[PDB]
């Protein structure tokens, strides 16, 4: 459906998003870890049924009216673990995350007071704009004619080379700032 | 200070401390700490500053206005005489305002004073609060944010032939 | 990011014949520009 | 009031005479010491206003917008010498003309003893603001909004001025001290009809009345950032104003001539604050913000109560500096992420955290939080139009809670939230910048202490 | 192609080549001098003075009259057993109607 | 069986069970591999100059320019005065003016006519 | 509060959820032991030990993600990705 590698989900992936789900929305519904775990394993005797289904046609019928299933028996309120999206800490510390290039900004008064730590980020800087040109002939190189076909970047093929556009990954906030 | 005929107030009457427990209150102590700690040195400094203000001695004013003629014997369109007429006007109604202000500080001064049988003991004040109100919604009310005392002239005069018609036709 | 001064396309609107092209008035040509026709 | 004339005329050489470095410098300098001396037009007394000679007068009306007016030509001069840093030394000096100029005639419009002199000042305030909005604004569009600008006003000024004549034929005089005695009822006629059109409708266009207010999201928008300023804090303020000063000829032809506008009004602040909730640019925002605000002096001056000029008077001050601010807030952000689009740059706050906190106080100030003297002129304009009739309080209501949700809204979508990850050119808050809005904010601010200064002539 | 124009200038970071500016001007010195300009005629001299100004004028359209000539008209009315105020603003002996 | 899923305006259909989610038809298959492929160019167009070292600034998006220009520039010139724009400029437009109008006026009227017949209660009216 | 994770203890207690799980012998385990290759395990297997993984580390791994972590050590890289560990 959307995806940043692949352009659908496979039938197999399908089954098992919905087995994810179900196995959350029953815990939801069956607090308890006993009473989970009995309901949970019936729910993968339920899954291991039609495991060895040839036809495509009846698997998806089974994975339609599963569908169906799931939705009539979800939680209203399923369990959102807290930095999860839809979760009660998810995105909190978004405000701490300073990007990178604001230290550029600082004044030399305040960069004084961290030697070590700037003079330490002048050669990744030096890094990263002495990798830029290589990173980008590398992917004008490997892309086909008329552009990338899906979203996935190349690895680095050198020895020397980073991989191309790995910066915004590498200098990226941490998740507590 | 101030006068307090103006502002009056009723003869203060507190009941003298008879305590019944043997626990002393906390309240005598802090008043005498008060006393000691905060209204000694707070007296001191004012005394200072009162001698300070007795060495150089000196006064203002309140400023007297003579009553020049009202706008009823001005001529139409004489800017001079009717000028005066208006500032006078507009004096005596910034008075009026202030004396409804007079007023409402007495009736919630009472409010406050008489406490939970404020509605019996305020009549005095409430009387007094619904006739300078009915005087002042009389004398200046509706006449929009462009009043003179020419539309103040105009209000009365259709009041009086109100009062009149309302006696010739009851007689 | 700097101001927008006219460009060809705007100037263009002030050169033709009248200001408001119709369809009668859309044979007129400007002016010369000595304002001096051939002799023929 | 040739105290003020002259040293804002000697702006004039002080700019032309300057060396290069210093015409931001001596200017903004001059113009402060010039808004300095604009207090002692507080001499205001409590039944005459201060009549300084038979051109000139000033009560408790004019004198707030006189001490805006030269209060906001040093914060002008701050807010421009950035933007134009690249430009031409004289064409740089023709902009603080322009300037200086547009105070030269302000001054002298909201002080004009007589009406057709207040008239020619304010129509000579067009062409400053006309040359300032189509040769130092940014983009294409600022052509077309100097001409909306010119041709709303004129086609509604020209009528006016046929209207001040006959009035010069009728009553003998056009001075206002006159005309507050020689005053003659203007009963329902069409005659009266039309002369209540023709003495209104410059104003209702300046304010401006909802459905007259086209050419303001243009030329608000379009301007420069003086231009923006003057236009949404002074230049707007004519139309209460003049309005205030006319409506003296125009009664009680008024009490059913009101009805339309009213309705126009009270209806259009609940349109022009929808606006608001779904502008993508954020200087349109604001300027439909200042086209809500002004609907509310627009009603307190039909009504015409003692506590709706009070109210109108205080909102009219208080949007004044508000808007003034909010421009400039906008405009720190367009310079440096050169676009005007508000879901742009977002998550300010984490980068610039203090200019947050001038974004917090001109949203609190916009959206009327009390004591500030926003909410004193919002709230004495809702009870008056409570008298006028109680049903109004719906509109009113309804009202306050829209502009609470555009307000915080332009505070939630610039400032909160993730920032832009493209964007990496958010420097740090000049001096400039702060400065200018704390020039804005602590006045403000400062006027709640002390409101009576800026209650009008009715106080 | 198109007519010969300058490119667009890339957008000048005053920091860069003044790390302590204002943003009053490229120059430093104008730059301090410029910011001593606007915070001292307009926080030291405007605000601060001008605040004193309004704080300090001389019974703005003499409200405090106002009420002290109102602290006279009562107490002389008090006494001598006046109403506070008339409903009529003018004497009715110098009012003449139109008679019907 | 089970209640069947009705979707509103403001309650979307889920993903899950949408018929044509299941769709493994190669024209479907197509369709997604190219919206793959303008997703994936428009990614890359974007992190070349998001990743760009020498860049400072704002990397400038056509598709929220183009979004800014249709909400405001490009109204007017793809306006028509037909049936549809002249009933809904006049509804939303005059209708709640006359609405407000004759509720303000009659308000008036009736409070006018209850002051000067003596009965409306003024007491302590003196602000206004 | 928050005590820091480490690689050890990420890789400890990965191979500690594993070594609690009935379809895998303790003594076959290492971290590079691929779980359908190696271990002989299902797809709904890889599910369930993702989740377990999620509600051992109090946090969820997409199912974009999930499906590609098929050995001990892939989930231990990817809760070091998730958690920042050796800073
Ligand atoms: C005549 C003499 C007068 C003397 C007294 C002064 C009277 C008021 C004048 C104006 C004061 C505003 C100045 C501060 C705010 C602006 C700058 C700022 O944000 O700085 C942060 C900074 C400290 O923060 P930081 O950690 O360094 O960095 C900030 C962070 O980036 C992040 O920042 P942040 O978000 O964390 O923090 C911002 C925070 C954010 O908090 C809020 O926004 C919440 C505020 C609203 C809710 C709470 C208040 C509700 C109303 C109650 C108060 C009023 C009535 C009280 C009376 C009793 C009830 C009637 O704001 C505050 O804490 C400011 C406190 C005062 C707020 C006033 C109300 C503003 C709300 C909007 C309008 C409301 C109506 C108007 C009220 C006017 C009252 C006079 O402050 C300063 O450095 C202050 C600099 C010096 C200020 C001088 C002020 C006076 C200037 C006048 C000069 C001329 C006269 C001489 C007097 C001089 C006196 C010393
Ligand atoms: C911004 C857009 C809208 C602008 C609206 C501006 C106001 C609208 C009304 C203007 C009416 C014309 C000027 C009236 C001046 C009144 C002076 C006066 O004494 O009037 C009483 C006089 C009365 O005549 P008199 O005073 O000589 O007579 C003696 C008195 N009696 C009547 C007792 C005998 O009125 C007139 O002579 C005519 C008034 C109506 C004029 C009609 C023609 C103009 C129609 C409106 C045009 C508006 C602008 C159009 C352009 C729009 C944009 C492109
Ligand atoms: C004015 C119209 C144009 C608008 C723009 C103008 C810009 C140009 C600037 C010119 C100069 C400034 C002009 C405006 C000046 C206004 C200030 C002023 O004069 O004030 C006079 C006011 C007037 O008060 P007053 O009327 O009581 O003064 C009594 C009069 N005398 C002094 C003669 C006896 O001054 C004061 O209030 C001084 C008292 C101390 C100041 C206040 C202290 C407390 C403040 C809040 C503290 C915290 C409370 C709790 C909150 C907690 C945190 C949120
Ligand atoms: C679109 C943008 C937003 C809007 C911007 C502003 C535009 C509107 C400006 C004008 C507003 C409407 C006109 C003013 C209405 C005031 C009251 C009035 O005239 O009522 C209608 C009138 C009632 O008749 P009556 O009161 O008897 O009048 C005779 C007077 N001797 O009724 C009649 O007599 C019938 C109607 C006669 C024709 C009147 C035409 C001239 C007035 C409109 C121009
Ligand atoms: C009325 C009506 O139906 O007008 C339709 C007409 C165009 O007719 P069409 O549908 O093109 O055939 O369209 C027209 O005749 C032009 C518009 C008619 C007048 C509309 C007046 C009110 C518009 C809203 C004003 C809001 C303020």
């Amino acid at each position: 459906a959307f995806l940043p590698s692949a352009a659908y989900l496979t039938h197999q992936q399908k089954v098992l998003q919905l087995y994810k789900r179900a196995l959350r929305h029953l815990e939801s519904r069956c607090v308890h870890r006993d009473k989970y775990r009995y309901f949970a394993c019936l729910l993968r005797a339920r899954f291991d049924e039609h495991k060895n289904e040839k036809d495509m046609v009846k698997a998806t019928q089974l994975l339609r009216e599963a569908e169906k299933e799931f939705w009539h028996g979800q939680h209203p309120q399923p369990y959102i673990f807290p930095e999860s999206p839809g979760g009660t800490s998810y995105e909190r510390y978004e405000c701490y995350k300073v990007p990178e290039w604001c230290l550029d900004d600082w004044h030399p008064s305040e960069k004084a007071m961290y030697p070590d730590y700037f003079a330490k980020r002048e050669q990744w800087k030096k890094l990263r704009r002495e990798s830029w040109e290589r990173e980008v002939k590398q992917l004008q190189e490997e892309t086909p004619v008329g552009g990338p076909r899906t979203e996935a970047l190349p690895p680095a093929r050198k020895q020397g080379d980073l991989p191309p556009l790995w910066w915004h990954i590498v200098t990226r906030p941490r998740e507590r700032p | 200070s101030w006068d307090k005929d103006v502002y009056p107030e009723p003869p203060r009457r507190t009941p003298a401390p008879s305590p019944q427990t043997s626990l002393p209150n906390p309240i005598t102590y802090l008043t005498k700490a008060f006393d000691l700690l905060v209204d000694r040195p707070v007296t001191l400094v004012r005394e200072f500053i009162e001698r300070q203000h007795a060495k150089n001695k000196y006064y203002y004013y309140h400023r007297e206005f003579r009553r020049v003629p009202d706008i009823t014997e001005c001529h139409e369109k004489d800017v001079l005489c009717m000028f005066e007429a208006e500032m006078q006007w507009k004096r005596d109604y910034k008075v009026d305002q202030e004396i409804v202000n007079i007023i409402q500080e007495r009736l919630k001064a009472c409010q406050q004073r008489e406490g939970e049988s404020h509605r019996q003991n305020c009549a005095k004040e409430l009387q007094q609060f619904t006739q300078v109100v009915k005087a002042y919604q009389d004398r200046y009310h509706d006449l929009g944010a462009h009043y003179s005392a020419r539309k103040c002239l105009a209000k009365q005069k259709q009041r009086m032939l109100a009062e009149r018609k309302a006696t010739k036709e009851a007689a | 990011a700097r101001q927008w001064q006219p460009d060809v396309e705007w100037a263009e609107q002030y050169g033709g014949a009248v200001m408001y092209p119709t369809k009668e008035t859309a044979h007129w040509k400007p002016p010369p520009w000595n304002d001096v026709d051939p002799p023929k | 009031m040739l105290k003020y004339i002259i040293p804002t005329m000697m702006l004039m050489p002080l700019t032309w005479l300057s060396k290069n470095s210093m015409i931001w410098i001596n200017t903004t300098l001059h113009s402060l010491l010039i808004s300095l001396t604009s207090l002692l037009l507080l001499n205001q007394f409590g039944d005459n206003s201060l009549n300084f000679s038979l051109t000139f007068f000033s009560d408790s009306l004019s004198t707030p917008l006189l001490i805006l007016t030269m209060w906001l030509l040093p914060l002008m001069l701050m807010a421009s010498q950035h933007h134009l840093s690249k430009e031409n030394l004289a064409r740089k000096k023709l902009f603080i003309s322009m300037l200086i100029l547009l105070q030269l005639f302000l001054i002298m419009t909201f002080t004009a003893t007589e009406l057709i002199f207040f008239y020619i000042m304010f129509e000579a305030t067009l062409v400053p603001t006309l040359i300032i909005i189509t040769r130092w604004g940014n983009q294409t569009e600022r052509l077309n909004a100097g001409l909306y600008f010119l041709f709303y006003t004129l086609a509604g000024s020209l009528p006016l001025l046929v209207a001040l004549i006959y009035i010069q034929n009728t009553m003998g005089s056009l001075n206002f001290l006159i005309l507050q005695y020689w005053v003659q009822p203007m009963p329902n006629s069409w005659s009266n009809t039309f002369m209540w059109l023709a003495c209104m409708m410059a104003f209702m266009v300046k304010m401006p009345l909802y459905g007259l207010h086209l050419w303001l999201p243009k030329a608000h928008v379009e301007a420069p950032i003086a231009g923006s300023m003057v236009l949404a804090a002074i230049l707007l303020k004519l139309g209460g104003y003049g309005m205030m000063r006319i409506t003296l000829l125009l009664n009680p032809i008024t009490d059913f001539m009101a009805y339309p506008f009213i309705m126009l009004s009270l209806w259009g602040m609940i349109m022009t604050s929808s606006i608001c909730l779904r502008q993508t640019d954020l200087k349109s925002l604001i300027a439909y913000s200042s086209v809500s605000h002004m609907a509310l002096v627009i009603v307190a001056i039909l009504i015409q109560t003692p506590w709706s000029y009070m109210g109108a008077t205080a909102l009219m001050i208080a949007h004044g500096l508000t808007s003034s601010m909010l421009f400039c807030l906008a405009n720190s952000n367009y310079e440096r992420v050169h676009s005007r689009t508000m879901i742009l740059a977002r998550g300010l706050q984490t980068l610039l955290p203090l200019m947050a906190a001038w974004w917090l106080l001109a949203s609190l100030t916009n959206l009327a939080l009390p004591p500030s003297i926003n909410l004193i002129g919002e709230l004495f304009v809702v009870m008056s139009t409570f008298s006028w009739s109680n049903i109004t309080i719906i509109l009113m209501g309804l009202n306050m809670v829209i502009t609470a949700l555009y307000s915080l809204y332009m505070l939630i979508t610039t400032q909160r939230g993730k920032h832009t990850h493209h964007i990496n050119n958010i420097l740090p808050s000049f001096t400039r910048e702060n400065a200018l809005m704390s020039l804005h904010m602590l006045p403000l601010l400062l006027l709640s202490l002390n409101p009576k200064i800026i209650l009008g002539p009715l106080y | 192609l198109r007519w010969q124009e300058d490119p667009e200038p890339e957008d000048e970071n005053l920091y860069e080549k003044n790390p302590d500016s204002h943003g009053y001007d490229k120059d430093p010195a104008v730059d301090v001098w410029n910011m001593r300009v606007v915070f001292f005629f307009g926080f030291s001299i405007v605000l601060v003075l001008g605040s004193t100004f309004v704080a300090y004028l001389p019974d703005y359209r003499m409200q405090e009259w106002a009420r002290r000539e109102a602290e006279r008209l009562v107490k002389y009315r008090e006494a001598h057993g006046l109403p506070l105020m008339e409903s009529n603003c003018f004497d009715p002996s110098k009012i003449q109607l139109p008679e019907d | 069986s089970f209640p069947k899923y009705e979707p509103s305006r403001l309650a979307s259909l889920p993903t899950t069970l949408d018929p044509a989610e299941y769709d493994i038809s190669s024209e479907t298959r197509k369709a997604q591999a190219e919206r793959l492929a303008i997703r994936s160019r428009l990614k890359r167009e974007y992190q070349l100059q998001y990743n760009d070292p020498s860049r400072r600034g704002v990397v400038e998006d056509p598709a929220l320019i183009r979004w800014t220009c249709a909400r405001s520039a490009n109204v007017y010139p793809n306006f028509r005065p037909n049936t549809k724009t002249s009933l809904l400029g006049a509804l939303f437009g005059i209708g709640p003016l006359i609405f407000w109008y004759y509720v303000f006026k009659t308000d008036r009227d009736r409070k006018e006519k209850l002051i000067q017949e003596g009965k409306l209660d003024r007491t302590f009216n003196i602000s206004y | 509060d928050a005590p820091p994770l480490t690689l050890e203890g990420i890789k400890d207690r990965v191979l500690y959820v594993l070594k609690l799980y009935d379809k895998i012998d303790p003594e076959k385990l290492s971290v590079n032991s691929h779980f359908m290759k190696d271990l002989g395990l299902d797809s709904l297997d890889q599910v369930e030990i993702i989740m377990a993984m999620e509600d051992e580390f109090g946090f969820e791994i997409p199912d974009i993600d999930a499906e590609k972590l098929m050995c001990p050590q892939e989930i231990v890289d990817y809760i070091a990705d998730k958690k920042d560990v050796y800073e």
